[PDB]
């Protein structure tokens, strides 16, 4: 009987706990003995486990935090809805994006920093973004900053109406646990409702406000002359006059003549040559597709009627001769445990992150975005290491879900408990696999690094030399160029620029994107990809499968999640916490990505990117060096990090120092973080102590003693200013040369 | 009210107005009499 | 006790009884839940509606008469900008020294309510009122109508405090008025009476 | 009499609701874990309330464009619902103030009544304390939030004994429904075939077999 269930007023509203630091926590609610405490009482803050046991008031502590989370979502849009409105050359840019440089951001004149105001065209002065708000709005078909204005009131008022519904939902009307455990109601909600009626309600906006004045765009006419987009409304022969489809109105639909709107809705492929971007008519036809698929998908588990399944029957069905019972048990775990639940969606929404990373470089679904080189590498980027990171946060959840929600006795699961019994056998051969990855990726590096030293490059792994071609991936390349005419008729070009083969798009002089070639260098750092994936796949595998027990440490489990070790004995157990593996783990997931966007930035700029001639004589970035360069450590050290990296250390005295002031800012950071992950809290406890004493001669010392970090923090400091650090070197590194060259 | 006078007496809440005001005071300092690096 | 309330059917607030004038029970907030604030407050409600009303028939009543001729007095809000018989900052330095001392001595009274009863200099000379906010005397109740019965008191005071509530409307008005339009406020006025339908706060 | 009931809608649903068909298909007024705007007293008062708008409404909406047809009231103030400055994209028209104007003199008068409204669901003993211009005697309600009476809201003495009420509440909710629902008519009907509701009616008649929903 899936219905509304809530409770009424389960918590007063109250500033009684915001004047009690760590009411949530017994522990830590009775105030601070030590300086440990503060560090707790935040790490603490959101592990709503260790408040309360009780399901359901761990639940609604989720909920109203999503809405939390929502609610800075769109104050975060609010905000950038309003720079472009207020604070940008977007109108300036409608009308020149092929020179004008996209900004939003203008810096007060304050101690010399008006020099970040540059000269970005459009007689403006600020920050050149990359964002990709811009292009964004124009394939909204918004033409001024009062459109702008608007959507920033209307994200404003969304934050509020956020906010108040998660303070709503928790105070005034809580739901019930079996409310949130209603699986079936919630995936055809989703399916059906957020993402059907998402996508058609955005196909509406595409084929009754983006398309039309687009198309006024694309034919030249100033977009203060661009019809409103309610005229298309109020005014059906604007439209017909752009597609005669609209003329039979909604006739053709239900008489089955969808081909009578093949002028709007259109399967055609490719770039729209004269903008750089996907068409506009393939996009809108692939968001009325796509939100068919999703609202009748929003119909298939079972909830007050009789069609559809429980979610239980599917799983306890499926179960095999090398597997034993299946499924059964994991429709408790996935309603009871909402690690188990986090560490699935943080696992698939990192991957599909990565995916967005590779689908918007190679199919550039906004105009003139392929031409915008600094965009691109940004959202390539930045969507990268987002990705990256909530997949290494599945590993944690996974883990804590095998510390504190397993229990073989009450939710018992016989995939599950057969991984457990061969954890050897899994761990043991990811390990061999990662030794066979590394010698023959890297080792092909060094191989190549001491030929080219000899004086021998005949013996070198490369084109000119011992050739490692993909065949695989060039033989991929050669399908899809030759499927619109073949395997996929009703298509006319190939789904991407980048399958091999085709021609060529430009805007501007400047190339969007041609046919990427793939040989004995693209092999090499494909199979580093692989190593370094491996590895981060073997650390935190490796923790969670280990996170109960071992056979050093036979009630590890007992130690929780998150424990420095069991100390010196055994050899010595220091980071055997499935908490260290994720430490471990973001380490390799930072390497893994460093090396991805190096990779994509090389090959951009020497393969892809570049001007076009009058006759086509295309010149790129850096002129197609990535092939002989890029096989040899040392071409990296010289031809990439080396040369690339003049435009940050000369950007001194111009509006891009900002990037030269945070590329020695981060190697900073970065250094700084050493000290935490190579010492240890022994030392800084007893200098803290030489410190105190000090104090309490003058009689200054604290009554919250000073304590070092846990050994656990100091190593979460580690590696977040490791991360940081590194991370901020490479944006620095990243939008000084694109913003400079591209 | 006094409890919402408690929560902003605490540490963090302290800390961003003080350091809030501090830094409005240099900035005006600078705006007013920029560039000084003799006194 | 039983009075009126800003919100007929609501509960007012505890620490609002009725004894104070102008007491309707509006508080939402809590601004003057703890009783030393309250007094604070009261203290402060009752000089900006003192300053308020000042400002007020400062500024309707003699653009009032500018806008026909029985006064040329120039705009309200440019009058501080013209120059004057000695530089405005010197105007400003003697107000600072003749407002501060009366500030001063008002300070003094709401801190320690009977200290500054007495004239500093002629020490026979001396002030008539019994609550702060309220100081008598020959200066400021030469007419004997501040000392009456409590129930006057209470009248008189609730006159007191809307006709400052009012006039403080009205001035942060007049201010805003002035910056959305264009003109003074009796050009408003009759604007709006001209056509009351559509000379509003729209333009469109 | 059951209006698609069924044996979990007719465990709360006791017959003592005016209007009571048992129709209940998600179990909206279930009082199991009620909450918010989701409780059973509210949602009655809300049925009648937006029952007793759209009686005034469905009629005023096509009220003018039925006197206009006729010749009762000038062709230049006899309007269809959605062209009379409600939507000034489909239609405006010069009042004795502008449109924003009126909107401004609406919410101030509609929020002093649905204000004191609201305080008699809230506080029934209430409005007829505070005094409001001697009025305040036909304001204390009823102890029934949506059935008032007094001398203002049932000045004639309608429902005069059980028997007569429990009727006029019935015909009161079923009114509202249709009246409803020819709000839903009036707005989609406006939207797929751009004219009025009177207008829509009438090529019905002209014309039943190419004037019809599957026409547009
Ligand atoms: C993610 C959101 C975001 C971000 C990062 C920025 C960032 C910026 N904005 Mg912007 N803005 C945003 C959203 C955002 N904005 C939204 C949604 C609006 C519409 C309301 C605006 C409207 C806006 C205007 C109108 C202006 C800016 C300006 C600026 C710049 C300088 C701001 C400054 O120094 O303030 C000054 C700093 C402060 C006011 C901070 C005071 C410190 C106090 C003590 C902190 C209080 C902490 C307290 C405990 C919590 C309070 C919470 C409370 C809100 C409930 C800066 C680049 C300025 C600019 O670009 O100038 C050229 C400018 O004039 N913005
Ligand atoms: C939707 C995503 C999501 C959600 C809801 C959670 C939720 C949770 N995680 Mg998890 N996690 C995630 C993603 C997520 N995580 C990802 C992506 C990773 C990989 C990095 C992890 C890694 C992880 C670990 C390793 C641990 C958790 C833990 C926890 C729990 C406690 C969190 C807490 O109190 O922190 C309070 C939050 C803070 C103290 C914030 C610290 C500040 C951060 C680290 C620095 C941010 C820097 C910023 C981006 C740059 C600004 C710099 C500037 C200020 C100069 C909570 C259930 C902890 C636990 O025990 O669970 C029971 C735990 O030990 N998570
Ligand atoms: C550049 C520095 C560096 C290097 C080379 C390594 C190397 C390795 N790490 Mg490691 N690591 C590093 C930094 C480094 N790490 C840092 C900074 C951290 C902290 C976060 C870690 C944390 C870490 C963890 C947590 C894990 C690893 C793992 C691994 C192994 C991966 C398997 C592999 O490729 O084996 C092949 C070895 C290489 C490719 C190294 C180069 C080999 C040379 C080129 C061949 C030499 C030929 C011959 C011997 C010539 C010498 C002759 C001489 C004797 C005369 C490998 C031994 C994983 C592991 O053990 O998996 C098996 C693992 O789980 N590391
Ligand atoms: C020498 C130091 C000194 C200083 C800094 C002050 C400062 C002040 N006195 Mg004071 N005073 C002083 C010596 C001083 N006095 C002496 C030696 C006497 C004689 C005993 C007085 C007798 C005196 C009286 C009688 C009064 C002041 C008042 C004041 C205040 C006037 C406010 C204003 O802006 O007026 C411009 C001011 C804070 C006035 C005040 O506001 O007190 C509350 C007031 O009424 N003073
Ligand atoms: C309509 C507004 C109003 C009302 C009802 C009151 C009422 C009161 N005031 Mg108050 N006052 C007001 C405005 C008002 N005042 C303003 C604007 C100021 C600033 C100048 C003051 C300054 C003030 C002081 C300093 C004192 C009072 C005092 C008093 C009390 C006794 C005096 C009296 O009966 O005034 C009757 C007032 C009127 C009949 C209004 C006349 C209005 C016209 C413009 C006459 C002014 C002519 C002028 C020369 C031009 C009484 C509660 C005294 C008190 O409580 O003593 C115990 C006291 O000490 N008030
Ligand atoms: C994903 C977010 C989310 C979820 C799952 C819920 C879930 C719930 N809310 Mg809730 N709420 C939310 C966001 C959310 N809310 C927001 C953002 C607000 C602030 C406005 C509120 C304010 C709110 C209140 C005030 C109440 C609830 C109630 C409820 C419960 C019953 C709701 C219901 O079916 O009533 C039936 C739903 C309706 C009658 C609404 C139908 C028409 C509205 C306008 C929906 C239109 C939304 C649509 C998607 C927007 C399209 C815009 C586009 C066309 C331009 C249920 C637990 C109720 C409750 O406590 O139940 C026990 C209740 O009283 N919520
Ligand atoms: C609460 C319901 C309601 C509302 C909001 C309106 C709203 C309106 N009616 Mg209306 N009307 C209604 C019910 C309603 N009607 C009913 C039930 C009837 C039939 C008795 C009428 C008969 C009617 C006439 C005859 C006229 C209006 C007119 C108007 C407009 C101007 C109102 C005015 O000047 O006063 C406005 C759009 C006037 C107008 O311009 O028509 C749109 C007009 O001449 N109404
Ligand atoms: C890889 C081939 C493959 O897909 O095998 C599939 C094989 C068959 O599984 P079952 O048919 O037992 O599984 C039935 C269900 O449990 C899965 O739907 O599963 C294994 O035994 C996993 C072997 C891991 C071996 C790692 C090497
Ligand atoms: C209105 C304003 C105060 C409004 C504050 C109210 C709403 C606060 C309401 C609430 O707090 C409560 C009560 C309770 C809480 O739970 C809720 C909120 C909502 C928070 C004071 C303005 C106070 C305004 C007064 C002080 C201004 C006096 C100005 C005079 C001096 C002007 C003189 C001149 O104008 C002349 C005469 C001629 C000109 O030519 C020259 C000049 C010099 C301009
Ligand atoms: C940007 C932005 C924004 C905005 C947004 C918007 C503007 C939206 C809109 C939206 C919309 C406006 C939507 C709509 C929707 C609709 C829908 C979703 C519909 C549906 C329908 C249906 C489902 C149908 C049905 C049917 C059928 C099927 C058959 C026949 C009959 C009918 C027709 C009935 C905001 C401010 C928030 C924030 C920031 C950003
Ligand atoms: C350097 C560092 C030390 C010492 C560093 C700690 C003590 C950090 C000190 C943090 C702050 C600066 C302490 C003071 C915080 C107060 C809020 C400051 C108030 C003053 C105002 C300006 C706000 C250890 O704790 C240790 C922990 C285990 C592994 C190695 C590490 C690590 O290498
Ligand atoms: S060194 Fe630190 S972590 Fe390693 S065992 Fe000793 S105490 Fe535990």
């Amino acid at each position: 009987e899936v219905k509304i269930l809530v409770d009424r007023d389960p918590i007063k509203t109250s500033f009684e706990q915001w004047a009690k630091p760590g009411h949530f926590s017994r522990t830590i609610a009775k105030g601070p003995d030590t300086t440990t405490w503060i560090w707790n009482l935040h790490a603490d803050a959101h592990d709503f486990d260790s408040h309360t046991s009780d399901l359901e008031e761990i639940s609604r502590k989720v909920f109203s935090a999503h809405f939390g989370q929502l609610s800075i979502i769109f104050l975060w849009l609010s905000g950038m809805y309003f720079h472009g409105a207020r604070f940008s050359n977007y109108e300036a840019w409608l009308n020149d994006p092929t020179h004008i440089r996209p900004s939003a951001q203008v810096v007060w004149p304050i101690v010399g920093q008006e020099i970040l105001n540059g000269d970005v065209g459009g007689g403006f002065r600020g920050i050149q973004i990359t964002s990709g708000f811009f292009q964004i709005w124009r394939a909204s078909g918004i033409t001024s900053e009062l459109q702008l204005y608007c959507t920033a009131i209307g994200a404003l008022v969304f934050a509020a109406l956020m906010l108040f519904a998660g303070w709503f939902h928790y105070h005034k009307a809580a739901p019930k646990l079996v409310w949130f455990q209603d699986v079936e109601s919630m995936l055809n909600h989703h399916l059906a409702g957020l993402l059907g009626l998402g996508s058609l309600s955005w196909a509406g906006h595409q084929i009754h406000v983006s398309l039309p004045i687009n198309q006024f765009l694309n034919a030249g006419v100033d977009p203060k002359e661009i019809p409103l987009p309610h005229e298309f409304i109020l005014n059906r022969d604007l439209l017909a006059q752009l597609y005669p489809s609209f003329a039979e109105g909604a006739t053709p639909f239900f008489t089955l003549n969808w081909s009578k709107y093949a002028d709007f809705l259109t399967f055609r492929g490719g770039l729209d040559p004269l903008t750089g971007g996907l068409w506009l008519t393939d996009i809108a036809h692939h968001h009325l597709a796509i939100a068919i698929l999703f609202l009748i998908a929003g119909h298939m588990y079972r909830t007050n009627w009789g069609i559809g399944h429980g979610i239980k029957d599917i799983l306890e069905a499926h179960k095999g001769p090398f597997t034993g019972q299946g499924h059964k048990g994991l429709y408790e775990i996935l309603t009871t445990s909402w690690h188990a639940q986090l560490s699935i969606n943080l696992a698939m929404l990192g991957s599909l992150t990565i995916i967005v990373a590779h689908h918007m470089y190679a199919m550039p679904p906004y105009p003139y975005l392929a031409t915008d080189y600094g965009t691109q590498l940004s959202l390539f980027t930045h969507h990268m290491w987002i990705g990256g990171f909530l997949i290494v946060g599945a590993a944690a959840h996974a883990a804590i879900f095998m510390v504190r929600d397993y229990d073989p006795t009450t939710r018992y699961n016989d995939l599950l408990d057969r991984v457990l019994r061969h954890r050897d056998a899994i761990i043991s051969h990811l390990n061999w696999v990662c030794i066979f990855l590394g010698f023959h990726s890297f080792g092909l590096y060094i191989h190549n690094d001491t030929m080219s030293a000899l004086g021998r490059p005949q013996d070198m792994f490369s084109d000119t030399a011992i050739q490692l071609q993909p065949v695989f991936a060039q033989w991929i390349q050669n399908t899809h160029a030759l499927a619109p005419g073949t395997t996929a008729p009703g298509a006319t070009t190939s789904t991407s620029l980048t399958w091999g083969g085709g021609d060529l798009v430009s805007v501007g002089g400047k190339v969007a994107l041609l046919p990427i070639p793939l040989g004995t260098a693209d092999f090499l750092v494909h199979h580093i990809h692989a190593f370094t994936i491996h590895v981060t796949v073997l650390i935190l595998l490796k923790g969670v499968l280990f996170a109960r027990s071992s056979r050093l440490i036979p009630d590890k489990a007992n130690l929780g999640f998150r424990f420095p070790c069991d100390g010196p004995g055994r050899g010595g157990t220091c980071q055997v916490s499935a908490w260290d593996h994720v430490f471990l783990g973001l380490f390799w997931m930072y390497n893994a990505i460093s090396v991805v966007i190096f990779h994509f930035s090389w090959k951009m700029q020497s393969d892809v990117w570049g001007s076009i001639n009058d006759q086509g004589v295309v010149t790129h970035i850096t002129g197609g060096n990535f092939a002989q360069s890029s096989i040899t450590i040392n071409g990296w050290l010289r031809d990439f990090l080396w040369a690339q990296a003049s435009q940050v250390i000369q950007s001194y005295g111009s509006s891009l120092s900002a990037y030269g002031l945070f590329f020695l800012g981060a190697h900073f950071v970065w250094a700084f973080s050493l000290m935490f992950l190579f010492s240890g809290r022994g030392y800084w406890q007893e200098l803290i102590e030489s410190i105190v004493w000090a104090h309490n001669k003058l009689k200054v010392a604290p009554a919250t003693q000073p304590r070092a970090l846990s050994i656990v923090q100091g190593r979460a400091v580690g590696v977040t200013h490791y991360l940081l650090g590194g991370i901020a070197t490479t944006w620095a590194f990243f939008l000084a040369r694109i913003i400079a060259v591209g | 009210m006094r409890d919402l006078k408690t929560y902003l007496s605490v540490a963090p809440v302290a800390s961003t107005l003080w350091f809030a005001a501090l830094a409005g005071l240099l900035i005006e300092i600078n705006r007013f009499f920029p560039d000084a690096l003799t006194f | 006790p039983d009075r009126p309330l800003w919100f007929p059917g609501s509960t007012p607030p505890p620490w609002l009884d009725g004894s104070l004038p102008g007491d309707f029970g509006f508080d939402p907030l809590g601004l003057g839940s703890d009783p030393e604030s309250l007094r604070w407050n009261v203290q402060a409600e009752l000089v900006h509606s003192r300053w308020a009303m000042l400002g007020a028939a400062g500024i309707f009543i003699p653009e009032f008469l500018t806008k026909l001729g029985i006064l040329n007095t120039p705009s309200w809000y440019t009058a501080g900008e013209q120059e004057y018989f000695t530089d405005t900052t010197t105007l400003f330095i003697v107000e600072l020294v003749f407002i501060g001392w009366a500030e001063g001595r008002r300070w003094a009274d709401i801190l320690n309510p009977g200290c500054v009863n007495t004239d500093p200099i002629f020490p026979n000379n001396k002030l008539t009122g019994t609550d702060v906010g309220y100081p008598g005397g020959l200066w400021f109740d030469p007419l004997g109508w501040g000392s009456a019965s409590p129930q006057k008191l209470k009248e008189l005071r609730t006159k007191e405090i809307k006709n400052g509530r009012l006039a403080m409307l009205a001035v942060m008005g007049a201010w805003f008025q002035h910056i959305y339009t264009g003109t003074g406020p009796i050009d408003n006025l009759f604007a709006h009476l001209a056509d009351p339908g559509h000379a509003t706060i729209f333009a469109a | 009499p059951l209006w698609f009931a069924s044996k979990q809608s007719l465990s709360y649903l006791d017959g003592s609701l005016p209007g009571d068909y048992g129709f209940d298909p998600l179990g909206l007024s279930d009082p199991e874990g009620t909450g918010g705007f989701i409780e059973p007293r509210w949602l009655a008062y809300g049925e009648v309330i937006n029952g007793r708008f759209a009686m005034l409404g469905a009629v005023g909406a096509i009220a003018p464009e039925y006197l206009g047809k006729v010749g009762l009231i000038p062709q230049e103030t006899a309007l269809a619902w959605f062209q009379t400055g409600v939507i000034p994209p489909a239609g405006t028209y010069n009042y004795w103030a502008d449109n924003y104007t009126l909107f401004v003199l609406e919410m101030a008068l509609m929020g002093f009544a649905e204000h004191r409204r609201f305080q008699d669901w809230a506080k029934p003993g209430s409005m007829g304390k505070q005094y409001f211009l001697g009025l305040e005697k036909g304001f204390g309600g009823s102890g029934n939030p949506a059935y008032p009476g007094g001398p203002f809201f049932n000045p004639l003495g309608f429902g005069k004994d059980e028997k007569s009420l429990k009727e006029l509440k019935l015909k009161e909710v079923k009114n509202g429904r249709l009246a409803m629902l020819a709000i839903l008519g009036y707005f989609i009907q406006g939207l797929v075939t751009g004219v009025g509701p009177y207008q829509n009616l009438l090529d019905h008649v002209a014309d039943p077999v190419n004037n019809n929903v599957l026409t547009s």
